[PDB]
C-alpha cells in the first residue's frame, strides 16, 4: 500500500503556522518519485539526507508537518534561522534531517476581499525550542505592568492574519510548506521506497 | 522591558494591521479611478474613514512613548512619523470651521464661471476655458479677460475665506508646536538629533534665498530675451525696460513659460525632435512603451517590473465601459503590489512619463524592505525629482538613437540643441521665480509680516521686484490673485517644487559623472550604466530612514541643496542669451505698469 502523500500535499487547506499540524506516516511503501519531479515546488531543499536517493532506504517513522506562510518567511524554514515564524510559529532544529518542501498557494489560499483564515503568532516570551507548538491565545504583556487579560496599551493580543489576497505581491503570497522529518532507529521500520 | 523594547513591540503590532488597513483603502482608492461608480466612492470613502481613524488613535497611543527615551534612531523616527501624523488638537468647532472652509475654497475654484461681457449666458470654466485661452490665445484683449475676471470673480470670493483660513491654520500649527503654518510646512526639511546633518526649519528659507541669488542671472537673461520676442508679438503693450504683463505669460498665472515658446523659439526653421511618428511607424502599443522603460532600468541595474504590475496595472483606457481618472500615476499599494495607472496613447510625451512614472514605481520597491512608516521619499521633493530624471535621459537624442525611434545617422545641430533647451528653461527656469516669490508671500502672511490691508499691495511689489511681472490693472485689497492658484486655495505646500528642481539636477549630474559622460549635461543619457544605477540606488532603498541632508550625500557627495548643477545644464544657453541680449536691457524696472 502507498504512502498517504497525497492527503498531506493535495490537503484542501493547510493549517495556521501557529497551529502547524503534524501527521505521522508508518506502515507503507513511499513514492518520493512523483514528489521531487513535481517541477511545481519553488523550494526543494533537503538537509542531512539526499533527493533522488530516498527511494532506497527504509525509515523507522517519517513525520510531516504542513502549515502557510508568505513567501519572504520560506526562508525561514531552515535551520538555525531567526525571524517572527521561526521564533514563535514552527522552529526547526539545528542539526535537521529531512527536507523542506513550499510551492505557491495564491490559487487556492487568497480572496479579494482577503483570507482571513491563516495566523500567524506576533509575541512570545521565549523563542521556540525546536518542534514546539504554541496555540495559546494569552494576552501578550509587553511592558512591565501586568495586563491581566485585559487588550490595551503594551498588552496584545498575540496572533495576526495574513489576509492574503491575490494582488499581493509574490512575497506577501500565501505559500503552502511540508516539512518531511526522517529518522532510523531498531524499531519496525516501515516506511520503505520501491 | 525598557521603554525602546515597548515601542519596538508597539510598532510590530502597528506595522501588521497599518499594512492591512492602508491596502484596504488604496485598493478600494484604485477601483473608484480605475471605475467610478457610485459603490466605489462608497467603498473607497468608507476604507479611507476606518484608515483615517485607525491613523489618529495609534497616533495617540505613539505619543505615549517619549522620544527622548528612544535611542534606536529607526524607532525614533517612526515614533516621530506617527506621533506627528493623524494628530488633530484643534478644538473639535475649530476643526469642522476650518474644513468648511477648505471645502468652500476647493468648490469655488473648481466651479467658478466667468461669463463673456457680450453674452451672460456662455460662461467659461478655468478647466477647459479660461486656460484654453491663456495657453494659446495670441489677443491681447482676450487675455486681459481672461486673466482679470478670474481674478475678479473667483479671486475676490476666495479673500474672505483666505483670511480666516491664515488664522485658523495658524492655530492649528501651534498646536503641533510650530511657531505658523509656514514653519509647520518647512517641518518637512527638519533634521534634529543626528550629528553633522541635522537642518533647522529657518535654514530653509536662508538655503532657498542664497540659491536663488545664483539663478537670477539665468533668469535675468531669459526675462530679457523673452520680452524682445514678445514686443514684436504685442507691439505698443510691452516696455523694453519693464516687467511682462501677467496675462501674457503662457497660462493663467506665469507658472511656467512653456507656451511661449512658439513666440521665442530661437530657430523657428529647424523643429524639434519628436518620435512619436516613429513610434507609430513601427506599430508601438502602451505596452511597448512601458517594456521599453523597463529595459531602461534593467539596463541600470535596477529589477524589473513584478509579474503584478503587467497583471494588475492599468495602461490604457478602458473604453466606454468603465469611466476612469486619466492622470498617470505610480500606486504603492503595499504588500508587494506596485501599479501604474495611465492612458497610454502611442505618442512622445506618454513615452516619457512612463519613464517618469516607472521611476516612482522603482523608488517604491527600492524602499518596500523598510518598515512601513518610512516607506517614503526623503523628503517631499525627492521622489518627483528622480521620476523627471528618467525623462531626461529617455529624451536625449543618443538615447532614442538606442531604441530605434531615431535614425542611425541623424545630425544635432547646435540650433536645435538651443531649440531644446530654451524650452526647457521656459518651463525649468521660468517657474523658479514664480515658485520662490508665492512660497515667501505665504510665508511672511502667515507669519504675520504681511498683514490684510497690504496682501495685494505686497503680492504684486514681489511679483514686480523678484518675477519681473507687472500686472496689467491695478488690485485693491478686495482681491485675492493667490488664491486663484489651485495650490493657494486647496492648501497645498509650493515650495517643494522649488527644491525638486535644484535636486534633479544635482542627481543628474552626479549621476552622469558616475556613468562617465563627457560632452555637456544636457546630452546625457545614464542607460547601460551600472554604476550610476548602484549610486541613485544606494538612496532609493533608503526611504525615509535616514536625514534627507544624509540621503542626497549618498548620491551627490554633498549634504545641502545647490543650484551648480542646474546652472550647469543651462550653460550652453546662458552663453547664448547673454550674446542675444547685447542689443537689449537686461534687467526690469519695478515703475513701469501696462495701466500706468
Ligand atoms: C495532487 O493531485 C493531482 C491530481 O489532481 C496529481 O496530479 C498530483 O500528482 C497530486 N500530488 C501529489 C503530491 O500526490
Ligand atoms: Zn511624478
Amino acid at each position: 500500500n502507498l504512502c498517504p502523500f497525497g492527503e498531506v500535499f493535495n490537503a484542501t487547506r493547510f493549517a495556521s503556522v501557529y497551529a502547524w499540524n503534524r501527521k505521522r506516516i508508518s506502515n507503507c511503501v513511499a513514492d518520493y518519485s512523483v514528489l521531487y519531479n513535481s517541477a511545481s515546488f519553488s523550494t526543494f531543499k533537503c538537509y542531512g539526507v539526499s533527493p533522488t536517493k530516498l527511494n532506497d532506504l527504509c525509515f523507522t517513522n517519517v513525520y510531516a508537518d504542513s502549515f502557510v506562510i508568505r513567501g519572504d518567511e520560506v526562508r525561514q524554514i531552515a535551520p538555525g534561522q531567526t525571524g517572527t515564524i521561526a521564533d514563535y510559529n514552527y522552529k526547526l532544529p539545528d542539526d535537521f534531517t529531512g527536507c523542506v518542501i513550499a510551492w505557491n498557494s495564491n490559487n487556492l489560499d487568497s480572496k479579494v476581499g482577503g483570507n482571513y483564515n491563516y495566523l500567524y503568532r506576533l509575541f512570545r516570551k521565549s523563542n521556540l525550542k525546536p518542534f514546539e507548538r504554541d496555540i495559546s491565545t494569552e494576552i501578550y504583556q509587553a511592558g512591565s505592568t501586568p495586563c491581566n487579560g485585559v487588550k490595551g496599551f503594551n498588552c496584545y493580543f498575540p496572533l495576526q492574519s495574513y489576509g492574503f489576497q491575490p494582488t499581493y505581491g509574490v512575497g506577501y503570497q500565501p505559500y503552502r510548506v511540508v516539512v518531511l522529518s526522517f529518522e532510523l532507529l531498531h524499531a519496525p521500520a516501515t516506511v520503505c521506497g520501491p | 522591558s525598557t521603554i525602546e523594547e515597548q515601542a519596538k513591540f508597539f510598532l510590530d503590532k502597528f506595522n501588521h494591521e497599518a499594512e492591512d488597513l492602508f491596502y484596504q483603502s488604496s485598493l478600494a482608492s484604485w477601483n473608484y479611478n480605475t471605475n467610478i461608480t457610485e459603490e466605489n466612492v462608497q467603498n473607497m470613502n468608507n476604507a479611507g474613514d476606518k484608515w483615517s481613524a485607525f491613523l489618529k488613535e495609534q497616533s495617540t497611543l505613539a505619543q505615549m512613548y517619549p522620544l527622548q527615551e528612544i535611542q534606536n534612531l529607526t524607532v525614533k523616527l517612526q515614533l516621530q512619523a506617527l506621533q506627528q501624523n493623524g494628530s488633530s488638537v484643534l478644538s473639535e468647532d475649530k476643526s469642522k470651521r476650518l474644513n468648511t472652509i477648505l471645502n468652500t475654497m476647493s468648490t469655488i475654484y473648481s466651479t467658478g464661471k466667468v461669463c463673456n461681457p457680450d453674452n451672460p449666458q456662455e460662461c467659461l470654466l478655468l478647466e477647459p476655458g479660461l486656460n484654453e485661452i491663456m495657453a494659446n490665445s495670441l489677443d491681447y484683449n482676450e487675455r486681459l479677460w481672461a486673466w482679470e475676471s478670474w481674478r475678479s470673480e473667483v479671486g475676490k470670493q476666495l479673500r474672505p475665506l483666505y483670511e480666516e483660513y491664515v488664522v485658523l491654520k495658524n492655530e492649528m500649527a501651534r498646536a503641533n508646536h510650530y511657531e505658523d503654518y509656514g514653519d509647520y510646512w518647512r517641518g518637512d526639511y527638519e533634521v534634529n538629533g543626528v550629528d553633522g546633518y541635522d537642518y533647522s526649519r529657518g535654514q530653509l528659507i536662508e538655503d532657498v534665498e542664497h540659491t536663488f541669488e545664483e539663478i537670477k542671472p539665468l533668469y535675468e537673461h531669459l526675462h530679457a530675451y523673452v520680452r524682445a520676442k514678445l514686443m514684436n508679438a504685442y507691439p505698443s503693450y510691452i516696455s523694453p525696460i519693464g516687467c511682462l504683463p501677467a496675462h501674457l505669460l503662457g497660462d493663467m498665472w506665469g507658472q511656467f513659460w512653456t507656451n511661449l515658446y512658439s513666440l521665442t523659439v530661437p530657430f523657428g526653421q529647424k523643429p524639434n525632435i519628436d518620435v512619436t511618428d516613429a513610434m507609430v511607424d513601427q506599430a508601438w502599443d502602451a505596452q511597448r512603451i512601458f517594456k521599453e522603460a523597463e529595459k531602461f532600468f534593467v539596463s541600470v541595474g535596477l529589477p524589473n517590473m513584478t509579474q503584478g504590475f503587467w497583471e494588475n496595472s492599468m495602461l490604457t483606457d478602458p473604453g466606454n465601459v468603465q469611466k476612469a481618472v486619466c492622470h498617470p500615476t505610480a500606486w504603492d499599494l503595499g504588500k508587494g503590489d506596485f501599479r501604474i495607472l495611465m492612458c497610454t496613447k502611442v505618442t512622445m510625451d506618454d513615452f516619457l512619463t512612463a519613464h517618469h512614472e516607472m521611476g516612482h514605481i522603482q523608488y517604491d520597491m527600492a524602499y518596500a524592505a523598510q518598515p512601513f512608516l518610512l516607506r517614503n521619499g526623503a523628503n517631499e521633493g525627492f521622489h518627483e525629482a528622480v521620476g523627471e530624471i528618467m525623462s531626461l535621459s529617455a529624451a536625449t537624442p543618443k538615447h532614442l538613437k538606442s531604441i530605434g525611434l531615431l535614425s542611425p545617422d541623424f545630425q544635432e545641430d547646435n540650433e536645435t540643441e538651443i531649440n531644446f533647451l530654451l524650452k526647457q528653461a521656459l518651463t525649468i527656469v521660468g517657474t523658479l521665480p514664480f515658485t520662490y516669490m508665492l512660497e515667501k508671500w505665504r510665508w511672511m502672511v502667515f507669519k504675520g509680516e504681511i498683514p490684510k490691508d497690504q496682501w495685494m499691495k505686497k503680492w504684486w511689489e514681489m511679483k514686480r521686484e523678484i518675477v519681473g511681472v507687472v500686472e496689467p490693472v491695478p488690485h485693491d485689497e478686495t482681491y485675492c490673485d493667490p488664491a486663484s492658484l489651485f495650490h493657494v486655495s486647496n492648501d497645498y505646500s509650493f515650495i517643494r517644487y522649488y527644491t525638486r528642481t535644484l535636486y534633479q539636477f544635482q542627481f543628474q549630474e552626479a549621476l552622469c559623472q558616475a556613468a562617465k559622460h563627457e560632452g555637456p549635461l544636457h546630452k546625457c543619457d545614464i542607460s547601460n550604466s551600472t554604476e550610476a544605477g548602484q549610486k541613485l540606488f544606494n538612496m532609493l532603498r533608503l526611504g525615509k530612514s535616514e536625514p534627507w541632508t544624509l540621503a542626497l550625500e549618498n548620491v551627490v557627495g554633498a549634504k545641502n541643496m545647490n543650484v551648480r548643477p542646474l546652472l550647469n545644464y543651462f550653460e550652453p544657453l546662458f552663453t547664448w542669451l547673454k550674446d542675444q541680449n547685447k542689443n537689449s536691457f537686461v534687467g526690469w524696472s519695478t515703475d513701469w505698469s501696462p495701466y500706468a
